RNA sequence: CGUGAGGGAAAGGUGAAAAGAACCCCGGGAGGGGAGUGAAAUAGAGCCUGAAACCGUGGGCUUACAAGCAGUCACGGCCCC
RNA sequence: GAAUGCCGGCAUGAGUAACGAUAAAGAGGGUGAGAAUCCCUCUCGCCGUAAGCCCAAGGGUUCCUACGCAAUGGUCGUCAG
RNA sequence: CGAUGUCGGCUCGUCGCAUCCUGGGGCUGAAGAAGGUCCCAAGGGUUGGGCUGUUCGCCCAUUAAAGCGGCACGCGAGCUGGGUUCAGAACGUCGUGAGACAGUUCGGUCUCUAUCCGCCACGGGCGCAGGAGGCUUGAGGGGGGCUCUUCCUAGUACGAGAGGACCGGAAGGGACGCACCUCUGGUUUCCCAGCUGUCCCUCCAGGGGCAUAAGCUGGGUAGCCAUGUGCGGAAGGGAUAACCGCUGAAAGCAUCUAAGCGGGAAGCCCGCCCCAAGAUGAGGCCUCCCACGGCAGCCGGUAAGGACCCGGGAAGACCACCCGGUGGAUGGGCCGGGGGUGUAAGCGCCGCGAGGCGUUGAGCCGACCGGUCCCAAUCGUCCGAGGUCU
């Protein structure tokens, strides 16, 4: 190879629209339906330990 | 210019006059009619065909009607095929006999990203004598200043496969109604289990 | 559906179930037919079978011969409606499923690596007892 | 499966006893050739006094291969060896007798000759 | 078709 | 391509694959609970159920293959004595994987706990 | 930094006075928010002034059929005085 | 306003290459605000004419213990030269 | 000259046409077959080897043919580095010498990271005046486009003879393309077996690690594959090139032309296959929702629907796409079949023993074809019309 390296400096419109897919997304959370404390979906709850209606875990 | 849906099951071959014949064994049949499009209507001729029953559950409401105004079943698959007006209601394995020749459409095995030795059966570098990195790489891409760019088409490594494939003129070996089967000589396109469409040939 | 019950189908009018059942180092005789001038004929193919590949209606066998000091190797299908008929000439004991090692043997080393299945060989005269 | 620089047997008796493919005579470009088919050889090895000698170009058909050849019948043949019989311009064997098995595929493609000289056909 | 060299043959660049 | 393979990779090479999975099946009966990452819980869930099983059986085979990958005598008694019993009439399915809700720090891995079941 | 001879930097400023922020609050801490000091605390010790490049939050106008040394002249739209 | 000028600051490339031998990990228990990374246990792997042990150079407190985690440690850190 | 890397090769093309072949044609000192010569034609094709660094060239064996040129003598941020421009060394030669050469000879550092344009693939956004789920038209693009042999016609026409057709019809190939995995043939990193050395469990028996990132060996399913299989080039219609005419003046004759009409190429347009409505010129058809509140505009709750999350997938780098989510066979397990391996351990018997024999096609057993709710896809959340004016 040959060392290539960029020819001009990136503006700061474009470097800032690259920029334009970089958003995060918010946790996707639903309520846990025994303590109502909000969770991820298909995870026991951190909370209160219960997942599909029952105690799966001391927390 | 008759055609079906169907599911690609699976090769084998038949004897047939002391002959190994490789065939293709596709489920076709039945087939419900489900819209007609005609001139007045839509510009042009041809029947949407349905195909694989579906449970109601998972059908939505504008789907549903669809498929009422047709008292119609729920399917799983709509495919038109072009400039075909069946009689019935329903097409079915029967639109073939034996010896006839026809054309499978299904969508091909899916290849990914591929490089450009399995995609356009480029050479590729040596192995030995010196090359450097670059056994499977494409070589030059161009020119030099004139024209300074490259070919719009130029074939580079990128996705192969998964793509509508029409494979034409196979020999239809057998044909078992009971069965909705239909035994085509030779090789269709795509997976086991994938969809197909087997229309009557264009060749001559 | 079932897609291999529907290939099965398809298979069904096709399977043979006429020929004797022979292992990988059994020697056996394959009266083949087979086309010349003008006519059809049977040829008879004797040798050891040294592979068996299974897969049901396609499952085919290798049967391997000295033929006037070259060394053949004819492949058939089980079910192939050409084989009029197989004989069982002689059992061998192999202890391997594929045995392509007696292409570099010699006659006498094969021989000997291969010793006659004295058990499948008494199984075999205790049936052909007939009412 | 023979290409150029295949050598082959040759089981005749013109005195040849081993070939070197150097083109197979199908159209303008065939890579390689099978049971049949008609290469241009050179002689690489030979008994002293034959009607050929180490060095003469000439012809032959082959007609038996270590590749299995394939039929329409679902079988399939295949030999220990490759080996050719030389012929003349009129696929006419230059030898008088030929040793060992050949493809019955030699019948259909006219080397009726060949094919009966031989002690088995396969 | 051989002419004259323009250039002599280059190394890889001295580090910086 | 990896069409229609099955298996998971790991990330290691074939031996370390596999005492990766002996280990963790070790672990596994002697604690009947164990927490790992999600991948691997859900490979795991198969290992053991074969061992498992093979305990159902009882037989000596049974147990000199078990013994193939747990090596230890006494767990495999247990497994033998005390696990195997609880699933006399269940038919497969002898693990469980629930996926836990909160991220490893160190390494943001996704958690799961991976137990015998009932 | 250099084996050595020898080379050889950067780095100043709270406030008139430490009155250098008791005590409470969040925090593991750092940091902050109150309270307090001071004429002044965006003079709070990373301290006078505190430019510019550079990074950000908020607002006005504008932009997804368009061809560009990025301005300039014209007109029209919107927003402000 | 330019001297591939000088000193300093801050950008761009970019959340990119990389995180330094492909001997390799897994789990339970403890501790702590915080743990893949610290302690303990069991399992697994690697070196073993060494990747173990003893001397001499050179290095100069790096040794042992307690209390710590801003920075140093290519991540983390409750651990540590 | 504050650098435009320089021969040849490889790779990858693309263009020109002064055409090498294939197609069409006129003249021939064209009987036929085969040539020659010119004209039209660039659609496709245009082989493998010995020598040499070679390009070129010669040669061998074939071929329808083995075209010539352009693209920075196309292509070194794509590779090579044999040639050539450094330093070593030697020969010839020149020079007293140091050294030298549009001579020879052997050797001799070729730089991981692509910003922008361009190219190949994939998304995200918005738009397409209501919002939605489907199915489509094809403007416009791209892909493909080669060719030989034999046989029949007929040993006919032609020819003293050798030789040997037009037109029309069959069959079989080469190379290339797309797809495929039934067969053939590969692989198959742990699916089975055998084997050695060593350490270990547990002494024997049986086993486990390590010997590679499989210790070695023999095999090997799915998958991915070519050496394997199917299929393609057309047909056909239309308009033309050269070229051949019909009718026909000017010019009482003649003339394919000045009016008019015909025939006529592998080429051109359509036809085939693939993409394609960002085709902002944003197409069409079927079906679904609805005229909700507070104030072509805003705020809020919904509708049809959608997304999120999850189980997955011959889909896949992420993304996307496809399927499924208990109204469930989506993956995992378990069961049955297939398939591989090739007769487990244990026990009994024979043998002093290594072993052998029986139980036994046993046992083990990935992915393939299926069954089965045993395990897990719990439970939910959030978006989303109210339709501008003539
Ligand atoms: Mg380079
Ligand atoms: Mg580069
Ligand atoms: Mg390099
Ligand atoms: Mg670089
Ligand atoms: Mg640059
Ligand atoms: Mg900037
Ligand atoms: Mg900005
Ligand atoms: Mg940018
Ligand atoms: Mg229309
Ligand atoms: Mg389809
Ligand atoms: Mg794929
Ligand atoms: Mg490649
Ligand atoms: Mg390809
Ligand atoms: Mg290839
Ligand atoms: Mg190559
Ligand atoms: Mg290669
Ligand atoms: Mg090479
Ligand atoms: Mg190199
Ligand atoms: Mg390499
Ligand atoms: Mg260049
Ligand atoms: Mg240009
Ligand atoms: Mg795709
Ligand atoms: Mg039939
Ligand atoms: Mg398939
Ligand atoms: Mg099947
Ligand atoms: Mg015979
Ligand atoms: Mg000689
Ligand atoms: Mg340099
Ligand atoms: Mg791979
Ligand atoms: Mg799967
Ligand atoms: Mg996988
Ligand atoms: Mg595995
Ligand atoms: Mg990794
Ligand atoms: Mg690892
Ligand atoms: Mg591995
Ligand atoms: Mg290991
Ligand atoms: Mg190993
Ligand atoms: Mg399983
Ligand atoms: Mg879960
Ligand atoms: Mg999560
Ligand atoms: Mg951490
Ligand atoms: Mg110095
Ligand atoms: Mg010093
Ligand atoms: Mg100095
Ligand atoms: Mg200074
Ligand atoms: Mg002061
Ligand atoms: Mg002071
Ligand atoms: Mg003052
Ligand atoms: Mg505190
Ligand atoms: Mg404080
Ligand atoms: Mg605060
Ligand atoms: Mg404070
Ligand atoms: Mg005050
Ligand atoms: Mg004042
Ligand atoms: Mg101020
Ligand atoms: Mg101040
Ligand atoms: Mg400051
Ligand atoms: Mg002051
Ligand atoms: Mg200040
Ligand atoms: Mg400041
Ligand atoms: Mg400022
Ligand atoms: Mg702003
Ligand atoms: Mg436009
Ligand atoms: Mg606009
Ligand atoms: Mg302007
Ligand atoms: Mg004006
Ligand atoms: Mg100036
Ligand atoms: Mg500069
Ligand atoms: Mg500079
Ligand atoms: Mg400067
Ligand atoms: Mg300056
Ligand atoms: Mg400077
Ligand atoms: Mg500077
Ligand atoms: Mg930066
Ligand atoms: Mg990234
Ligand atoms: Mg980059
Ligand atoms: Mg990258
Ligand atoms: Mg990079
Ligand atoms: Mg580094
Ligand atoms: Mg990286
Ligand atoms: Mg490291
Ligand atoms: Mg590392
Ligand atoms: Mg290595
Ligand atoms: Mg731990
Ligand atoms: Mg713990
Ligand atoms: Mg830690
Ligand atoms: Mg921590
Ligand atoms: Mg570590
Ligand atoms: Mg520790
Ligand atoms: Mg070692
Ligand atoms: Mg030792
Ligand atoms: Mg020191
Ligand atoms: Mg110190
Ligand atoms: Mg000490
Ligand atoms: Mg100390
Ligand atoms: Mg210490
Ligand atoms: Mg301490
Ligand atoms: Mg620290
Ligand atoms: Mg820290
Ligand atoms: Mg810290
Ligand atoms: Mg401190
Ligand atoms: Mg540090
Ligand atoms: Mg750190
Ligand atoms: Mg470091
Ligand atoms: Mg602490
Ligand atoms: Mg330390
Ligand atoms: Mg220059
Ligand atoms: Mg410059
Ligand atoms: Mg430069
Ligand atoms: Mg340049
Ligand atoms: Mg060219
Ligand atoms: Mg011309
Ligand atoms: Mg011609
Ligand atoms: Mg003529
Ligand atoms: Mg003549
Ligand atoms: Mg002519
Ligand atoms: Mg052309
Ligand atoms: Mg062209
Ligand atoms: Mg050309
Ligand atoms: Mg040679
Ligand atoms: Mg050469
Ligand atoms: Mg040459
Ligand atoms: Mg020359
Ligand atoms: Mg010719
Ligand atoms: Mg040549
Ligand atoms: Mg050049
Ligand atoms: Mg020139
Ligand atoms: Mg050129
Ligand atoms: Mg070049
Ligand atoms: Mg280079
Ligand atoms: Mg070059
Ligand atoms: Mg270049
Ligand atoms: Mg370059
Ligand atoms: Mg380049
Ligand atoms: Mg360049
Ligand atoms: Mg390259
Ligand atoms: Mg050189
Ligand atoms: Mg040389
Ligand atoms: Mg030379
Ligand atoms: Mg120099
Ligand atoms: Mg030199
Ligand atoms: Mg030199
Ligand atoms: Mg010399
Ligand atoms: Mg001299
Ligand atoms: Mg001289
Ligand atoms: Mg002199
Ligand atoms: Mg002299
Ligand atoms: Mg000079
Ligand atoms: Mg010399
Ligand atoms: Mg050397
Ligand atoms: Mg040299
Ligand atoms: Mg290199
Ligand atoms: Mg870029
Ligand atoms: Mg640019
Ligand atoms: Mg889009
Ligand atoms: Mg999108
Ligand atoms: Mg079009
Ligand atoms: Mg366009
Ligand atoms: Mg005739
Ligand atoms: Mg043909
Ligand atoms: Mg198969
Ligand atoms: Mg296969
Ligand atoms: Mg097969
Ligand atoms: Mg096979
Ligand atoms: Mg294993
Ligand atoms: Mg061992
Ligand atoms: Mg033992
Ligand atoms: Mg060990
Ligand atoms: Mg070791
Ligand atoms: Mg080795
Ligand atoms: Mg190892
Ligand atoms: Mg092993
Ligand atoms: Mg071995
Ligand atoms: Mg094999
Ligand atoms: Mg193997
Ligand atoms: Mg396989
Ligand atoms: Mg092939
Ligand atoms: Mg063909
Ligand atoms: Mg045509
Ligand atoms: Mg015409
Ligand atoms: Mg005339
Ligand atoms: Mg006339
Ligand atoms: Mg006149
Ligand atoms: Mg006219
Ligand atoms: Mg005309
Ligand atoms: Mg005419
Ligand atoms: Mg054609
Ligand atoms: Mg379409
Ligand atoms: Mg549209
Ligand atoms: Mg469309
Ligand atoms: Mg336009
Ligand atoms: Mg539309
Ligand atoms: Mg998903
Ligand atoms: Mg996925
Ligand atoms: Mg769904
Ligand atoms: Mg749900
Ligand atoms: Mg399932
Ligand atoms: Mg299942
Ligand atoms: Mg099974
Ligand atoms: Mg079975
Ligand atoms: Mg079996
Ligand atoms: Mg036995
Ligand atoms: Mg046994
Ligand atoms: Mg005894
Ligand atoms: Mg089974
Ligand atoms: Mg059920
Ligand atoms: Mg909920
Ligand atoms: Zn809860």
């Amino acid at each position: 190879a040959k060392h290539p390296v960029p020819k001009k400096k990136t503006s700061k419109a474009r470097r800032d629209a690259r920029r334009s897919h970089h958003a995060l997304t918010p946790p996707t959370l639903v309520p846990c339906p025994e303590c109502k404390a909000m969770k991820p979906p298909h995870t026991v709850c951190p909370e209160c330990g219960y997942y599909a209606g029952r105690k799966v875990l001391e927390v | 210019m008759k055609g079906i849906l169907g599911v690609k099951v699976g090769m084998t071959r038949i004897f047939r006059d002391d002959r190994a014949v490789p065939v293709t064994v596709i489920l076709a049949g039945p087939c419900p009619v489900v819209q007609r499009r005609t001139p007045e209507k839509d510009g042009y001729t041809a029947v949407q065909l349905g195909f694989l029953p579906q449970n109601p559950k998972r059908v939505n409401r504008p789907l549903k009607g669809h498929f009422a105004k047709a008292g119609v079943e729920p399917v799983r698959i709509l495919r038109e095929i072009r400039d075909f007006n069946p009689e019935g209601d329903t097409v079915t394995v029967e639109i073939f006999k034996p010896g006839e020749r026809v054309d499978v459409t299904g969508t091909s095995k899916g290849r990914g990203f591929a490089g450009v030795m399995k995609r356009w059966n480029f050479a590729g570098g040596p192995d030995s004598h010196g090359a450097h990195k670059i056994h499977r790489h494409p070589g030059s891409i161009g020119n030099r200043k004139t024209p300074g760019r490259v070919y719009k088409g130029k074939k580079m490594a990128g996705h192969y496969g998964a793509e509508r494939v029409t494979v034409m003129n196979l020999e239809v070996v057998d044909v078992i109604p009971e069965e909705n089967l239909l035994l085509v000589k030779g090789a269709v396109p795509g997976p086991n289990g994938g969809l197909v469409i087997v229309r009557e040939t264009k060749k001559a | 559906m079932n897609r291999g019950a529907l290939i099965k189908l398809v298979e069904s009018r096709y399977v043979r179930t006429d020929l004797p059942e022979f292992r990988p180092g059994d020697t056996v005789r394959v009266s083949y037919k087979v086309k010349e001038g003008n006519r059809t004929r049977i040829q008879d193919f004797e040798g050891i079978v040294i592979r068996i590949r299974r897969n049901g209606f396609n499952t085919t066998f290798t049967v391997r011969k000295v033929s006037y000091g070259v060394g053949v190797e004819r492949i058939f299908p089980l079910h192939s409606p050409l084989i009029q008929k197989i004989d069982i000439v002689q059992r061998g004991r192999a202890r391997r499923a594929k045995l392509y090692f007696i292409r570099n043997l010699s006659d006498r080393e094969i021989r000997r690596k291969l010793r006659a299945d004295r058990k499948r060989i008494d199984q075999d005269r205790a049936a052909e007892r007939a009412a | 499966m023979i290409q150029p620089q295949t050598y082959l047997e040759v089981a005749d008796n013109t005195g040849a006893r081993k070939i070197m493919c150097i083109r197979v005579l199908k159209g303008s470009n065939a890579k390689y050739a099978t049971v049949g088919d008609v290469i241009v050889a050179s002689v690489k090895e030979a008994i002293p006094r034959g009607a050929v000698k180490e060095g003469d170009v000439v012809k032959a058909v082959v007609v038996r291969t270590k590749k299995e050849i394939k039929r329409p019948d679902g079988s399939a043949i295949r030999f220990d060896d490759n080996a050719a019989v030389i012929i003349n311009n009129q696929l006419e064997p230059r030898g008088t007798r030929v040793f060992g098995p050949v493809a019955r595929e030699l019948r259909e493609k006219g080397f009726m000759k060949i094919v009966s000289l031989a002690p088995e056909v396969l | 078709v051989d002419k004259g060299s323009y250039l002599p043959r280059p190394t890889p660049p001295r580090p910086i | 391509m990896r069409h229609l393979k099955s298996g998971r990779k790991l990330n290691r090479h074939s031996s370390h694959r596999l005492a990766l999975y002996r280990n963790q099946a070790k672990s596994l009966l002697t604690h009947g609970r164990i927490t790992t990452t999600v991948p691997k819980a859900k490979e795991l869930r198969g290992f053991v159920d074969h061992l498992i099983h093979l305990a159902k059986r009882g037989d000596l085979h049974a147990r000199r293959l078990v013994l193939r990958d747990l090596q230890d005598v006494k767990l495999v008694r247990k497994l033998f004595d005390e696990i195997a019993p609880r699933y006399r009439d269940r038919q497969g399915g002898y693990t469980r994987v629930l996926k836990l809700a909160e991220r490893r720090r160190g390494d943001g891995a996704p958690l799961a706990l991976v137990e015998l079941v009932e």
